[PDB]
């Protein structure tokens, strides 16, 4: 009402609180993710789902143990701590194939799921 | 006996009513930026 | 085109701020109703993990991500509309581009982002295609073996009463049939607004699900 | 030739699963979680007694003896209304949960029939991988299916052939296929590698040699020559 | 609604396995006619076969 301007109202950064704690008998380090918010009132990492404190981002590829969000998931790894990374994208196995190639299964397992 | 506001582990055990918490992603409360100010406006010099 | 809702708009309700607009005594009196907002919160989070493992059970039939080769040598079967094109920044495809085009958080209700990124859901889909196209009917039963596409189609003829002579006679004709049907589908989606209706209404019956929720 | 070997493979699988079940107690969580939303629901129901919804007291007698029946009875009526709302909510979510249980129960009927009274042809329905057999095992408020499933583990790349043309007739293998193990040429099945003699028993006349690029010639066996 | 979508999601899993992971010998499930194959495409909160 004072000046000739148009201002967007983004509802102020809001969301829930997720806590990542491994097995109490295995570890006691607790990481906290603040869902739906950026790092405002909080070493510290920025994710699409929210702000993650208590975990260090890693670029490697390990087994995806505890899903966090937006494809980032955590694991208790190397002292030991909580590492959140992009979930395993795996090895690419599609090449050119033609009438002269096949992938014979030589051995299997009769698994009792 | 355990507090419900000491650390997020204590908040987690308070919410789950359990003292042996295994692997998983959990919820304790909601985060919220405080009302830092209150904005009243008025046309400039109506 | 078989249109199917799989995942839902994952939502959660923080009963502290949702019903109560910054009133701690209001939240305490809501807790005097007991576990209602708590039980609904856990039910909604259960729903959220439901769609998360549906994506684990619908999209993620493969535990480990596959990826499409740069060369799309599939015997004339044109997938430039179907497999992702690395030229554009997102690894999604043209038909899925139109699919996302024809579709259409602030009032206490929160929308959880999918655990599996829209880009990563796209990688899911591309992996599933690579499995049906290069790997065949095996990539969901453990480790993916090699299966020629045309040698899929030959036994598929034999299973409905036709030989595989049409392979070496009319690979081009069958490819043209498949891609021409694809193009007719492309025209239908680019023209018919109701073509994707079963997601659209599901989006809509989600949308004014939330919209009623705020009209409520 | 190896009934014994395959049987011991099955027994080793059963032993591995018994070791896993004795080791991992959370494997039955699928029952446990269910009984929990039975348990906590039953807890909530009990907890719903502790929820007054605006009452002045929770004890049944501490309502009648203090206020007049024209007021005490109406207080009780609205408190019982709150209890009935709790019961409606509990039965509604319990009956959608029982709709999940009944979808899973028709599912388990189709697993007790499709997978037990036969081999289900629905892939990834009775176990990851191709399904062979199922063994039921009753469990508190549920069933446990031991899904005997065939899952390949190790792979090796090998060679096929496009076609063989001897005297004007293109040869497709109706059963079997032309394969090479590196040094030898035979005809073997799609899924298992069983070297065999190349003859009329492993080939069939179909297609034509008018189009094939890279045509080759090979030997066709005539028994009465 | 999520029960409808959960029936639809077990439906989509049984299609991601029957329509996608093989030949669905089921009739009028993976589309009208003697089904040959299926190809999934993501879409916002859903799939297109």
């Amino acid at each position: 009402p004072q000046t000739l301007e148009i201002l967007d109202i983004t509802p102020c950064s809001f969301g829930g609180v997720s806590v990542i704690t491994p097995g109490t008998n295995t570890s006691n380090q607790v990481a906290v993710l603040y869902q739906g918010v950026n790092c405002t009132e909080v070493n510290v990492f920025q994710t699409r789902a929210g702000c993650l404190i208590g975990a260090e981002h890693v670029n490697n590829s390990y087994e995806c143990d505890i899903p966090i969000g937006a494809g980032i998931c955590a694991s208790y790894q190397t002292s030991q701590s909580i590492i959140a990374y992009t979930m395993s994208l795996g090895a690419e196995n599609s090449v050119a194939y033609s009438n002269n190639s096949i992938a014979i299964p030589t051995n299997f397992t009769i698994s009792v799921t | 006996a355990v507090d419900c506001a000491l650390d997020p582990l204590s908040e987690t055990k308070c919410t789950l009513k359990s003292f042996t918490v295994e692997k998983g992603i959990y919820q304790t409360s909601n985060f919220r930026v405080q009302p830092t100010e209150s904005i009243v406006r008025f046309p400039n010099i109506l | 085109t078989e249109i199917l809702p799989v995942s839902m708009t994952k939502t959660s309700v923080d009963c502290t701020m949702y019903i109560c607009g910054d009133s701690t005594e209001c939240s305490n009196l809501l807790l005097q109703y007991g576990s209602f907002c708590t039980q609904l919160n856990r039910a909604l989070t259960g729903i959220a993990v439901e769609q998360d493992k549906n994506t684990q059970e619908v999209f993620a039939q493969v535990k480990q991500i596959y990826k499409t080769p740069p060369i799309k040598d599939f015997g004339g079967f044109n997938f430039s509309q179907i497999l992702p094109d690395p030229s554009k920044p997102s690894k999604r495809s043209f038909i899925e581009d139109l699919l996302f085009n024809k579709v259409t958080k602030f009032n206490g209700l929160t929308v959880l982002p999918p655990l599996l990124t829209d880009e990563m859901i796209a990688q899911y889909t591309s992996a599933l295609l690579a499995g049906t196209i290069t790997s065949g009917w095996t990539f969901g039963a453990g480790a993916a073996l090699q299966i020629p596409f045309a040698m899929q189609m030959a036994y598929r003829f034999n299973g409905i009463g036709v030989t595989q002579n049409v392979l070496y006679e009319n690979q081009k004709l069958i490819a043209n049939q498949f891609n021409s049907a694809i193009g007719k589908i492309q025209d239908s989606l680019s023209s018919t607004a109701s073509a994707l209706g079963k997601l659209q209404n599901v989006v809509n019956q989600n949308a004014q699900a939330l919209n009623t929720l705020v009209k409520q | 030739e190896n009934q014994k070997l395959i049987a011991n493979q099955f027994n080793s699988a059963i032993g591995k699963i018994q070791d896993s079940l004795s080791s991992t107690a959370s494997a039955l969580g699928k029952l446990q979680n269910v009984v929990n939303q039975n348990a906590q629901a039953l807890n909530t129901l009990v907890k719903q007694l502790s929820s007054n919804f605006g009452a002045i007291s929770s004890v049944l007698n501490d309502i009648l003896s203090r206020l007049d029946p024209p007021e005490a009875e109406v207080q009780i009526d609205r408190l019982i209304t709150g209890r009935l709302q709790s019961l409606q909510t509990y039965v509604t979510q319990q009956l959608i949960r029982a709709a999940e249980i009944r979808a899973s129960a028709n599912l388990a009927a189709t697993k007790m029939s499709e997978c037990v009274l036969g081999q289900s042809k629905r892939v990834d329905f009775c176990g990851k991988g191709y399904h062979l057999m199922s063994f039921p095992q009753s469990a508190p408020h549920g069933v446990v299916f031991l899904h005997v499933t065939y899952v390949p583990a190790q792979e090796k790349n090998f060679t096929t052939a496009p076609a063989i043309c001897h005297d004007g007739k293109a040869h497709f293998p109706r059963e079997g296929v032309f394969v090479s193990n590196g040094t030898h040429w035979f005809v073997t099945q799609r899924n298992f590698y069983e070297p065999q003699i190349i003859t009329t028993d492993n080939t069939f006349v179909s297609g034509n040699c008018d189009v094939v690029i890279g045509i080759v010639n090979n030997t066709v066996y005539d028994p009465l020559q």
